[PDB]
């Protein structure tokens, strides 16, 4: 039992940049086609591929940190959908 | 009528929009290069007509020379 935490004095309580939509993890950079529409509220982390005609809507999180995530041609992921990948 | 300037401008705008479409981009992506394409198309069409006239004149002169050379066979 601890019941003790140490607040950080350099922690940021308001990021003027907001949340970055494309979050590369090391060498994994999400690839978004120029034809595809990704809402500004969407977060794409890790290796996530969005193809032509695809669309990702508000509040959706596509975390491809563990394994690959792919969204096909003219396939859409609608509002506030969490798409995640596991190791196996 | 249909002048070389307008057909050239339409071809330039069309090739700009065609290039934009071929890259999955919106048609009117960069308007400034659309204007540049219209200007270049007009210039190229006018130059093509100006070159065609001179080319036909040169061909007429050269065929006159060839016919004159052939006509000497009968002497
Ligand atoms: C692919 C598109 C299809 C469009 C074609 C069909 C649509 C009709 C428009 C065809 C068009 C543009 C050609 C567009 C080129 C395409 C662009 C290429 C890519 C660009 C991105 C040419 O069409 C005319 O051109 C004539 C040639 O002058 C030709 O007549 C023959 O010529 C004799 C040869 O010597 C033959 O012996 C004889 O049999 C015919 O008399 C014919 O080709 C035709 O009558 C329109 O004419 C345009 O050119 C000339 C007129 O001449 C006009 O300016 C001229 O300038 C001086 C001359 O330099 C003159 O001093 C001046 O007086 C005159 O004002 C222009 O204002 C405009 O009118
Ligand atoms: C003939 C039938 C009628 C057809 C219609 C003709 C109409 C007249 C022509 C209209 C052309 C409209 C073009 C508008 C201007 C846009 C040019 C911007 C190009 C530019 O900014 O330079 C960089 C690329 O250069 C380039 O893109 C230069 C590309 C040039 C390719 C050809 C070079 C000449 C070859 C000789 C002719 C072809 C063979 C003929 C026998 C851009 O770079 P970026 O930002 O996009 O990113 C890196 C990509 N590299």
């Amino acid at each position: 039992p601890k019941s003790q935490v140490t607040p950080s004095p350099d922690r940021v309580k308001w990021d003027y940049r907001g949340q970055r939509q494309i979050i590369p993890l090391g060498q994994w950079l999400p690839k978004v086609a120029v034809d595809a529409y990704v809402a500004p509220n969407v977060v794409l982390a890790g290796q996530v591929t969005v193809w032509d005609g695809s669309s990702v809507w508000n509040g959706a999180v596509l975390r491809g940190d563990l394994n690959k995530i792919t969204v096909g041609f003219c396939s859409n992921v609608q509002e506030r959908c969490v798409v995640h990948a596991a190791w196996s | 009528p249909i002048s070389a300037t307008m057909v050239g401008a339409l071809l330039g705008l069309g090739t700009q929009m065609y290039s934009n479409a071929l890259r999955k981009l919106p048609y009117m992506r960069h308007p400034w290069e659309h204007v540049v394409g219209m200007g270049l198309g007009a210039v190229f069409a006018n130059q093509l007509v100006k070159w065609d006239v001179k080319l036909k004149e040169d061909l007429d002169v050269m065929l006159a020379k060839a016919r004159a050379a052939n006509e000497r066979r009968y002497f």
